[PDB]
């Protein structure tokens, strides 16, 4: 049943519209496809009510009463009439505020709080904020629970008010043991590391769910709750507890197949996120395929010392034979170790850096600029062939990085932003020598109160070169083209092209593209569609959020949908622009690549799965331009 | 999980550590037992370890 | 670096209350029961009020309050001063 | 209605004779499906009917036409003019129409001239036919108050407090004129008989024996106006209870029980009631044994038994009127003026026969 | 007939496996939840329960005897299962657990298991199951001791000086004898060194010089 | 220039796995996501039940995207169905997709269609053993990339399934037969084969289960090797 009229009766100056936008429970659907809760539900109308209330006392009115709500219903059940017959006073206007009470010589910061201009308006909303504001400087002293009780004085002699806030402090409490309780398989440094109450100290009852809030954000127990239960002796005596109880944490997924043509696909993860119930997240993952392998260990240790400095790092392996279309195709065999530490300075600034080795041994590589200019530096051999580019690496550097996070819904946001920095430069122990930063930063600002309509502002530089007379690596290159970067392109379709050097293939296979090459049967320059990427990028996106489609109650919040406008480069601040008839320059900025369309993220138990429908407006420099992008576990 | 045949989980009693009470100078008394954690003694016997029958 | 907040929360007024004269039954009331104590010989009870705000060092002041066995005196011994 | 009973078998009969549709005069904008309690009434041969929207169109009842348009909008622009709710009833008495609102404002027009008005504030919102006798316009209100209004002008009134559980069911139960005693249902089902002489008398009955949460008085009360025949009132709560009680004493009360919400009319020594499931039944006055029975019109919205040329109307929510006889309990004849339905009650007064649809089209039916 | 599956149940207990046995167990109650046989068909379900590393399940069919039947003549039995299956609970028996053992998870069924051990010697020290009972109660204080020892462990790396000496004065409390104890006075000497009175520190210095460990 | 022919067969045969999966009982409802997968194939939808006298029936509403890499061939689809098994315990789905290819060869961007449906019944022979014999028909229009050609495969075969459950454990094992055969197709992968299937999934409590499956479209003209995959899932 579906509800009729909300009815706001005995109005004085005031309209029935607009206290309908601010209940839980609407009577009409004014706008297209937003239907949230029309199943009426008895707990959405009592808060309906207590809002009602707010919004009045917040005006000016203290002699705002409900007096009754009558719900009828209609003989045909198919409908709900709701009236809620109320009265009102006169406007009223705060004077001043009397704090009565204990306040045990703490009047000096009390009673500095919790004033009131002469001659404004009545605010229901600023006595609960001033209320709470009482009970923090409280909280602090060690009075985890004072009782702040506030009523007004009601003067219509005058058309006035006074409040009168009765702060009744108690008697200090003292935290005796934080015990940890309901931890199947987690050691207790795991739960006590993510404290902020300590052991010993005195009570903050916000100390206690602050400590509470980041049991819930490790994510490795399911539910946390907060017991604060008082030991015998006296009531200043306290042991806070948490009652968890334990989750999957922890997964071993192995996936082994036999394929058409003799192939096999090995696909494993270990994954433990509670690893031998430290608490530090470990596992180890891999896949075999003739077409890839890509191995890679992972050993985190979050809160590793007592500021929370953490500890982490790789040991991994990167082989493969070929780099598919839109990219070059070369054998690689690489393998390395990072080791990073993680410097917290800030709740939500975090500071990273570490040191990273990777070898590279690179082979069979087809002409190419970003090549020719990366192997004429070392002085190895540049050849027609791809047998005589063949070469062997250390490759040794510094990490860094830096992150802000105040993402508000985390896996829907609409308010919040994060900035994620990520940077190298070498370290000697190197046989390179080249530095990097990059950063990309998304804002989400809400345009109402609904969370429907969001604005997203989106954005991703970046920026290396090579260092003294070293170059910049090819295969440390920057890209452009997808979900996250400029959709509407293929993946890594944006930037330098290869202009090929005329290519003697040494195993040259009927027909092999190789494009311009001497075996395919070209003896002259000229570029692809397959892009080896720049030292350098941008990537500016503006999202403007629409409401869901759905005209369904159950997908509003797990179902965003967005129109957009992206626009980019990619491009080599050292290049040879010289070697093509008719080549588009990359050593200073090339032409913008721009895409507009609409797209649609769904949360899915595959991760989040994310189709988009966009049309570059043409091609622009040879770039392969999508009519339709889908890409796996692309996040918000 | 791999246990063993006798019971089920691992079982570290026989390799269990002695239990000695503590020294203190005189002027120091160590603080007196709260609770009951003492350990009674047996002024039975019984078959030990997994020569024990747990059999109902 | 987390805010290492330890010990008993003294007052300054009401640590200037403590008088030679006073019970260990009246000491517990106006400051709380001290959460920490001497766990060799008589009572001493040690209210710390220990402060780490980990951007500012130490701030300890130690009241070694000692009740000895009668539990009717008690022997001011405040040291207000950083470790 | 029922909601596991949905479009039941559907009544079959051939014409007898066939009726006169006339003037669909789209009276304001329509009353939507949003339920009402709404109705022409007429005097002098000139219908006065009204629509939700708070617009008040004249007509005549050989011609329609006539139309004095008032748009009735006072006490409703605290901030911004709104439409009366119009949702009383229209009834004409001393050339003056009372038409509640859900504005919680009983206005009151002019036969001569609609302009000249007045407006008295009731507590809570007018759901109730305003039937007016004793030179006392009487309006019970959703909230479970009988306000009466002078008959000019408004001045005298009296508050008659009744009790409402505040989460019953909807439609609403009238006074009703029993010599000179405004005989009103409950909205607990607690039927009772206030004299109307400043809100003395103040006894309430209960009619209501239904049982069960949600059900006591949730589910079963009075939504019906009582009728005085032989000095005996009968009063239907939803869910059962035919209580008929002594205007003499009114506590002593018998019982047989069948359900309604929509007012039944006791004409003849035969009570026409729709039943619980909306079937059309003619009962025994003083018995409890069914005359007649019809239950193949089992599920549409049924709106007023009325008596028309011997024929007893009652209209569906698919707009076709059915003429139910009554000796046999089957139908004569049954004919659609209107595509959509009808939600409002119709009206056999002056030998003529109106009835209101959900577009607002006043129909006049010759028989 | 009911004598059969028990005829049977008995083969596949003892020639069987105890995951096996539970077929016919389950297979007689069928029959009768409680009723006729009552719970003795659920006591060898408590050792088959035990025995097929469903110890959730064997608790339950201990409480399940002793509520239904209060006093019992393998009331012996009774104090010693329950202790056994929370003490495999402590171990790493069933699903979740990394091969831990190393007192520091959870201090709940611990303390249990030494309730139900302790109420054993002390409930019938004419038992032969309490000499086995007595050296589970000398490994489960030293797993007991183990836990306030990681905490205070911990709170010397979280610099939690007040929490340390509490932890350390309770393990002087509860477990005056433990070998654990003993490794956990020094780090009660180095928190109270921390703090301004140094008096204190050189009292627990001396504790360690005094044998210990 | 079969990569298309291929695409299109694997597309084909994920139609109506969906409603397969359904049956066999592992079919998830609400937001499901599936792939299937040189090829990957993601589909996501959503799809509601009623409970109704006569018939229960079923509506649902699906957005696809298709890739396979060797040179590509892509597509995206939305498409939409109904299925309804009856109180008799016949069972009839209905099914279509409209798609959108996109391929690289150069590019090119087609225009196509399909729509299909099978029809068998759900005979138990036992409560946790059941027989399905079905038959099915897919009709699309493909636009040549080679000369345009409107497809009809179709199929008929008969699946076989046990279940074998427990406390928390449940294996269900299906495995099927089927005759497939091509009508029509103008202008590549020719349909002339039988379809061995054999599978069991295997739920062993929660979020621990051992996925098989075992494929071979074998007798016929461009035979299929053995696909053969396992998975498994594990949690601690």
């Amino acid at each position: 049943a579906e509800i009729q009229q909300i009815n706001i009766v005995g109005n004085h100056a005031f309209t029935t519209d607009e206290l309908i936008s601010h209940f839980q429970l609407r009577d009409e659907v004014p706008w297209w496809n937003v239907v949230g809760d029309r199943k009426y539900q008895k707990q959405k109308l009592a808060g309906d009510l207590e809002t009602l209330r707010s919004y009045y006392l917040d005006r000016g009115y203290a002699r705002f009463n409900i007096d009754s709500t009558q719900v009828s219903l209609t003989p045909d059940k198919k409908g709900i009439y709701v009236t809620v017959n109320i009265t009102e006073g006169d406007q009223y206007k705060l004077s001043g505020v009397e704090v009565s009470g204990n306040l045990a010589g703490h009047s000096a910061e009390i009673e500095q709080l919790t004033k009131i201009e002469p001659g404004e308006l009545y605010n229901g909303t600023k006595v609960t904020k001033m209320e709470d504001d009482i009970k923090k400087l409280l909280g602090r002293y060690g009075y985890a629970y004072p009782r702040v009780q506030s009523m007004p004085e009601i003067n219509d002699a005058d058309k006035t008010v006074k409040l009168r806030v009765n702060v009744d402090a108690g008697n200090r409490f003292y935290v005796r043991k934080i015990r940890f309780e309901g931890n199947d398989t987690s050691k207790d440094a795991v739960l006590r590391r993510e404290m902020r109450q300590m052991e010993g100290a005195w009570l903050g009852s916000d100390l206690v769910d602050q400590g509470k809030e980041r049991l819930n954000r490790l994510g490795f127990f399911e539910t946390v709750d907060t017991d604060t239960q008082r030991v015998p002796g006296s009531p200043d005596q306290v042991d806070v507890v948490y009652k968890v109880k334990e989750r999957n944490t922890g997964s071993f997924n192995f996936g082994i197949c036999y394929g058409t043509e003799s192939g096999v696909s090995f696909q494993a993860g270990v994954q433990q996120d509670n690893w031998l119930g430290t608490g530090y997240a470990v596992g180890i993952n891999g896949t075999k395929n003739d077409y890839q392998t890509y191995a890679e260990l992972s050993v985190t240790n979050p809160y590793f010392t007592v500021d929370g400095v953490s500890l982490g790092g790789r040991l991994f392996y990167n082989d493969f034979q070929a780099d598919d279309a839109d990219l070059s195709d070369y054998t690689n065999k690489s393998y390395g170790t990072d080791v990073t530490l993680g410097f917290p300075i800030n709740e939500y600034n975090s500071l990273r850096a570490g040191l990273g080795y990777v070898h590279n041994s690179l082979s069979n590589m087809q002409p190419q600029v970003a090549m020719w200019r990366y192997l004429y530096s070392m002085g190895e051999h540049p050849s027609t062939s791809d047998q005589d580019n063949s070469f062997k690496t250390d490759d040794f550097t510094f990490n860094y990085g830096w992150t802000y996070n105040k993402l508000d819904r985390g896996y829907f946001p609409t308010d919040g932003s994060r900035v994620n920095l990520t940077g190298k430069v070498t370290i000697p122990g190197s046989d390179n020598e080249y530095y990097k930063v990059t950063l990309d930063t998304a804002t989400y600002v809400p345009i109402d109160d609904d969370h429907k309509w969001v604005v997203l502002g989106r954005t991703r530089w970046g920026y290396g070169d090579g260092l003294g007379g070293k170059e910049m690596p090819f295969y440390e290159n920057f890209y452009a083209g997808g979900s996250s970067t400029v959709r509407g392109f293929q993946s890594n379709t944006i930037g330098p092209k290869a202009v090929y050097f005329p290519h003697q293939a040494s195993n040259y296979d009927p027909d092999y593209d190789y494009e311009c090459a001497t075996q395919d049967g070209a003896k002259d320059l000229c570029k692809s569609d397959d892009a080896v990427g720049g030292n350098a990028m941008a990537v500016a996106s503006l999202e403007f959020i629409t409401p869901t489609p759905f005209i369904s109650d159950k997908y509003a919040n797990s179902v965003r949908t967005s129109f957009f406008w992206d626009m980019g480069t990619v491009w080599d601040t050292n290049w040879d622009s010289s070697q093509y008839s008719g080549y588009p320059d990359y050593s200073d900025p090339s032409n913008i690549r721009m895409s507009a369309g609409i797209a649609l993220q769904w949360m899915s138990p595959l991760g989040p799965l994310v189709f988009s429908y966009a049309q570059p407006f043409k091609k622009y420099d040879g770039d392969k331009a999508e009519q339709f992008q889908f890409n796996i576990g692309k996040t918000w | 999980s791999r246990y063993k045949r006798q019971v089920s989980g691992d079982e570290a009693y026989l390799e269990a550590a002695p239990l000695a009470e503590l020294h203190a100078p005189a002027g120091m008394i160590l603080p007196v037992t709260s609770g009951d954690y003492a350990i009674p003694v047996t002024n039975g016997s019984g078959a030990v370890g997994k020569a024990l029958d747990i059999r109902p | 670096r987390p805010d290492i907040n330890q010990g008993n929360y003294l007052t300054a007024n009401d640590v200037s209350k403590i008088r030679v004269g006073m019970t260990q039954q009246q000491v517990a009331y106006a400051l709380g029961t001290p959460l920490m104590s001497d766990p060799f010989g008589t009572n001493t009870w040690f209210y710390v009020f220990r402060q780490q705000p980990g951007h500012e060092g130490v701030t300890q002041q130690t009241l070694t309050l000692t009740f000895n066995s009668s539990g009717v005196l008690t022997n001011i011994d405040n040291k207000p001063a950083l470790s | 209605e029922e909601d596991v009973v949905k479009m039941s078998p559907l009544p079959t009969v051939e014409n007898q004779f066939t009726p006169t549709t006339a003037w669909s005069t789209s009276v304001g904008s329509g009353i939507g499906n949003f339920y009402s309690n709404l109705h022409p009434a007429l005097a002098d041969n000139v219908v006065y009917a009204a629509d939700r929207a708070g617009l008040v169109k004249a007509l005549n009842a050989d011609d329609g036409k006539e139309i004095w348009s008032v748009s009735l909008a006072e006490k409703d622009g605290w901030f911004s003019k709104e439409p009366a709710l119009l949702s009383g009833g229209v009834t004409v008495s001393g050339g003056h129409v009372y038409i509640g609102s859900e504005k919680a404002q009983v206005y009151a027009l002019n036969t001569s001239d609609g302009t000249v008005a007045w407006q008295t504030k009731v507590a809570g919102e007018a759901l109730s036919r305003p039937v007016v006798s004793d030179g006392l316009v009487l309006i019970h209100t959703s909230n479970g108050q009988l306000q009466a209004l002078n008959e000019a002008d408004g001045a005298v009134k009296w508050t008659v407090n009744l009790d409402m559980p505040s989460l019953s069911l909807r439609g609403e139960s009238a006074p009703t004129t029993a010599f000179g005693a405004a005989v009103v249902g409950g909205d607990n089902g607690r039927v009772s008989a206030v004299l109307m002489e400043q809100g003395q008398m103040i006894w309430q009955q209960r009619i209501s024996q239904a049982t069960g949460s949600t059900e006591i008085d949730r589910l079963s009360d009075v939504d019906t106006t009582p009728v005085v025949v032989n000095g005996v009132v009968f009063a239907l709560a939803y869910n059962g209870n035919l209580t008929a009680l002594d205007l003499r004493s009114g506590q002593i009360m018998w019982k047989r029980e069948l359900g309604s919400v929509n007012d039944f009319i006791v004409d003849g020594n035969r009570i026409y009631l729709v039943d619980q499931n909306d079937r059309v039944m003619a009962l025994t006055i003083d018995g409890g044994v069914t005359l007649w029975t019809q239950s193949d019109l089992l599920h549409r919205l049924l709106t007023s038994p009325v008596l028309y040329n011997g024929n007893l109307v009652v209209g569906d929510s698919e707009g076709y009127l059915h003429w139910i006889n009554v000796e046999d309990g089957r139908f004569v004849a049954q004919q659609k003026v209107d595509s959509s339905g009808f939600q409002t009650e119709p009206v056999a007064a002056d030998g003529k026969l109106l009835i209101q649809a959900k577009d607002g089209t006043v129909y006049s039916i010759t028989r | 007939p009911p004598n059969e599956i028990y005829a049977t149940a008995q083969q596949k207990l003892q020639d069987g496996n105890w995951r096996q046995a539970i077929t016919q167990l389950e297979a007689l109650d069928n029959r009768y939840p409680f009723g006729p046989y009552s719970q003795q068909v659920q006591l060898d379900l408590i050792y088959a329960y035990y025995k097929n590393a469903d110890l959730p399940l064997a608790q339950a069919a201990i409480d399940r005897f002793i509520r239904l039947n209060p006093t019992h003549p393998n009331i012996d039995y009774v104090m010693y299962m329950r202790g056994l299956t929370n003490m495999a609970l402590d171990d790493s028996a069933l699903q979740g657990f990394f091969g831990v053992d190393r007192s520091d998870r959870d201090p709940q069924h611990a303390r249990a298991a030494f309730s139900d051990f302790s109420k054993l010697v002390r409930g019938y020290p004419n038992s032969q199951y309490t000499t086995d009972a007595t050296k589970r109660l000398v490994f489960l204080k030293d797993r007991l001791a183990k836990y306030e020892y990681s905490v205070a462990e911990y709170y010397t790396e979280r610099g939690a000086w007040v929490a340390v000496v509490n932890r350390v004065e309770g393990m002087l409390r509860d477990y005056p004898d433990t070998q654990a104890t003993r490794d956990a006075l020094p780090l009660m000497e180095n928190a109270y060194r921390q703090m301004q009175m140094n008096a204190q520190a050189e009292k627990v210095a001396k504790i360690i010089a005094a044998n210990s460990s | 220039f079969s990569v298309d022919y291929k695409a299109f067969l694997n597309e084909v045969n994920n139609l109506n796995k969906r409603m397969g999966d359904l049956r066999d009982i592992n079919g998830e409802a609400g937001a499901w996501a599936r792939i299937m997968s040189n090829y990957t194939h993601v589909q996501v939808g959503v799809d509601k039940k009623h409970e109704l006298d006569g018939l229960d029936l079923f509506t649902g509403f699906t957005v696809t995207h298709t890739d396979s890499s060797a040179g590509k061939t892509k597509s995206v689809g939305a498409g939409l169905y109904a299925s309804a098994m009856f109180d008799s315990g016949a069972y009839i789905d209905l099914i279509g997709k409209y798609v959108h290819h996109d391929n690289e060869y150069r590019d090119y961007s087609t225009h196509s269609w399909y729509a299909g449906a099978e029809a068998g019944y759900r005979y138990h022979v036992t409560e946790d053993a059941w027989i399905e014999p079905q038959a099915e028909l897919v009709y699309g229009s493909v636009s040549g990339k080679d000369k345009d050609y409107n497809p009809l495969i179709g199929r008929t075969g008969v699946d076989v399934g046990k279940s074998f459950s427990g406390k928390d454990w449940k294996v269900t094992a299906r495995a099927g037969l089927g005759y497939q055969f091509d009508l029509l197709a103008n202008g590549g992968e020719k349909d002339s084969r039988m379809l061995m299937s054999v599978g069991l999934n295997a739920e062993i409590r929660d979020n621990v289960r051992f996925g098989l499956e075992f494929e071979k479209s074998a007798f016929g003209k461009y035979n299929v090797d053995n696909a053969v995959c396992a998975n498994f899932r594990y949690s601690f």
